[PDB]
């Protein structure tokens, strides 16, 4: 049966757009059903990579669960979240994606950060992430305190290093800034490494799936 | 250059405070990758719209881009005098990058009188074999006018060039310069040279002229 | 915040290599994230990309260009090139440089300039340059109307375009007329600037019109003087 994303894209409902919350749980779907423009996707501005991929490998899904692979109340004593952003609002209200934390500095310091999740299920695990490009030197101070940030993500079938470039964008639903999101499918018994000092948009929901 | 932009209308005018609508429709599918640029006389095309409908940082809020796939618009509402330009749409989905053919937006305005200066010769122009006697018509609307050259009342030809500025940018007018050129020999066997200027916010012909000499 | 200026106006001979230049303030030419891009426009047509180049090596352009064009960084100097070999009089426009940012979820790589220059004539012509002579448009009685004179300065006989006129040195702005050049039958250019000012101002104002034609590296400065 057809997923129903309603006014959604793909990204945003696999991101969490804050307006794409009421879609109704499903376990399983064969063909997704999006709008030609959907209202609602990537709301903070950025790079889907691989996006056409993710769509095509999420058409048709037979096992679904969504589980918070990074809990928010104890995966971050040494950060603090950020208050997400206007172009992601949510009642007249600032919000962010709700399968992502934009951590922050905590205090002076945004100290570097290591967190890694074994796939104990016995089902490939989708895992999302997004790296901040702020649009000046000031708003990368402003929250990540050091002025070159890294960030690393290595699995056993992935690896990669995303550093930060810091540059107006044009304008898009008002921000200048970027996040980039990735992705990957952890597979059954294999470790993801999340490593960084700044500008990690951190997974918090993780999908637990079978494709096909 | 494969990815045809054809923009409709590719000329208007409107009044100021007229709601302005511009149409561009690419030869095929291009999604939001579409973006709006506005060109001033002289100036550096500025980019306006971002992808469809994306507002950039510091354009005033009466313009607004709509549309995707096949079809966009770029509203201006509330027209404003410097809103004088040629507007481009540009497509971003395929390599190369190409522009629409343009669209000129002039402003509708009320009938302005020119004002009417002639000026002979220099000296130091005469000093070299060339007289040519300048005819300015200043801050006129509409566009159209009528400058007839007259040396010992006998309407000239062939020996007048004239020239048009752009839209002023603030008042919506027009300015001329038409110019006789003579040779010296030519100029001296004459007399009375006489500028006359017809247009539609005058309400008989003026005219400004000079004796060579006085 | 960022500054992109072209290289002067001018010539290029038939079958020829054009260069021009792009000087750039305010970032360094050698960031990752920004491409640099070429666009020209012929007379009385629409605008032509000829294509980007990025400091890591990136560089497409115009297939219809291709073989033609070569662009180039010097982050000595902090600046881009165009060379475009082989020009005929279908190369004479203006060209302008522009920056862009790279931005994958919203424009194609290198696609989307969004901060350019002002562009830089450029001629392709056999003939030589010739500077332009300055005659004065002086204020008289029949250049007066009540509170308002007219007066300014007739440029003649120059070639490539363009030629720009400044009043006073830039003080002087309102009420200024400078006229599109007509082209003469003798292939020369021409053009006249004008201005209207308070004829109280004519005997205490000073007026003086400011000729620059860059394809001759010629700069000539007229006194309006009433009479
Ligand atoms: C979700 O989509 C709706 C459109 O259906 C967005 O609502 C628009 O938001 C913009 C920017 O805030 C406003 O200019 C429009 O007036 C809004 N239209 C309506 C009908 O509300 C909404 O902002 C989108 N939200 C997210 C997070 O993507
Ligand atoms: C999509 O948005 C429209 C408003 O334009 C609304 O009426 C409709 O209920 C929305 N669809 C869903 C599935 O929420
Ligand atoms: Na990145």
């Amino acid at each position: 049966a057809p997923l129903q994303l309603g006014n959604c894209s793909v990204a945003g409902w696999i991101l969490g757009n804050p307006e794409c919350e009421l879609l109704i749980s499903r376990e399983s779907w064969s063909y997704i059903v999006e709008k030609p423009n959907p209202e609602n996707g990537t709301c903070y501005p950025g790079h889907f990579a691989d996006y056409e991929e993710l769509r095509e490998q999420l058409s048709s899904v037979s096992s679904f669960e969504r589980f918070e692979i990074f809990p928010k109340e104890s995966s971050w004593p040494n950060h603090t979240q950020n208050g997400g952003s206007n172009s992601c609002s949510h009642n007249g209200e600032s919000s962010f994606y709700k399968n992502l934390l934009w951590l922050t500095k905590s205090g002076s310091l945004y100290p570097n950060l290591s967190k890694s999740y074994a796939n104990n299920k016995e089902k490939e695990v989708l895992v999302l992430w997004g790296v901040h490009h702020p649009p000046t030197i000031q708003e990368q101070t402003s929250l990540y305190v050091k002025e070159n940030a890294y960030v690393s993500v290595v699995s056993s079938h992935y690896s990669r290093k995303f550093t930060p470039e810091i540059a107006k964008r044009p304008k898009v639903r008002d921000q200048e800034g970027r996040i980039n999101y990735y992705w990957t499918l952890l597979e059954p018994g294999d470790t993801i490494i999340f490593e960084a000092n700044g500008n990690l948009i951190a997974p918090r929901y993780a999908f637990a799936l079978s494709r096909g | 250059g494969d990815i045809v932009m054809t923009q409709s209308p590719s000329s208007l005018s409107a009044s100021i405070g007229d709601r302005v609508t511009i149409t561009c429709r690419p030869s095929q599918n291009i999604r939001s990758f579409l973006n709006w640029f506005q060109h001033k006389p002289g100036k550096a095309p500025k980019l306006l719209i971002y992808a469809a409908s994306n507002l950039q940082s510091g354009v005033p809020s009466r313009f607004s881009g709509s549309g995707s796939g096949t079809e966009f618009t770029l509203t201006i509402r509330s027209l404003q005098p410097e809103d004088f330009a040629t507007y481009y749409c540009q497509q971003s989905y395929n390599t190369p990058p190409t522009f629409g053919q343009g669209t000129k937006v002039e402003i509708k305005r009320t009938v302005a009188a020119p004002s009417v200066f002639i000026f002979p010769p220099s000296d130091e122009q005469l000093k070299s074999g060339t007289a040519s006697v300048v005819c300015l018509l200043n801050n006129f609307y509409p566009r159209e006018a009528k400058v007839q050259w007259k040396v010992d009342n006998a309407l000239q030809s062939g020996n007048s060039q004239e020239s048009v500025t752009e839209q002023d940018s603030k008042d919506s007018t027009y300015s001329l310069s038409s110019t006789l050129t003579l040779s010296k020999a030519d100029y001296e066997k004459h007399k009375v040279y006489a500028c006359e200027v017809t247009h539609q916010g005058l309400s008989s012909p003026v005219t400004k002229s000079f004796n060579r000499g006085e | 915040q960022v500054q992109l200026e072209e290289s002067g106006p001018g010539l290029v001979k038939p079958s020829e290599t054009l260069s021009l230049t792009c000087s750039v303030s305010g970032v360094s030419v050698t960031s990752d994230i920004y491409y640099w891009t070429w666009i020209r426009q012929p007379p009385g047509k629409g605008l032509e990309w000829i294509g980007y180049i990025f400091y890591n090596g990136d560089t497409n352009y115009n297939p219809s260009l291709k073989s033609r064009v070569t662009m180039s960084i010097d982050t000595s100097k902090n600046e881009f090139s165009l060379r475009l070999t082989s020009v005929t009089a279908a190369d004479t426009a203006v060209y302008f440089c522009a920056r862009g940012t790279e931005d994958l979820g919203y424009c194609s790589s290198g696609s989307c300039p969004n901060h350019w220059g002002q562009g830089t004539l450029v001629t392709v012509s056999s003939a030589s340059t010739k500077g332009p002579s300055v005659f004065p448009l002086a204020p008289s009685s029949k250049s007066t109307s009540g509170g308002t004179a007219a007066l300014g300065c007739l440029v003649k006989d120059y070639f490539p375009e363009p030629v720009t006129v400044s009043w006073n040195s830039g003080a002087l702005t309102s009420g200024v007329h400078t006229f599109p050049a007509v082209l003469q039958s003798s292939g020369l250019y021409s053009l006249s600037s004008v201005v209207t000012v308070p004829s109280s101002s004519l005997g205490t104002q000073t007026y003086i019109c400011n000729v620059n034609h860059k394809p001759s590296n010629t700069k000539v400065d007229k006194r309006v003087e009433p009479k």
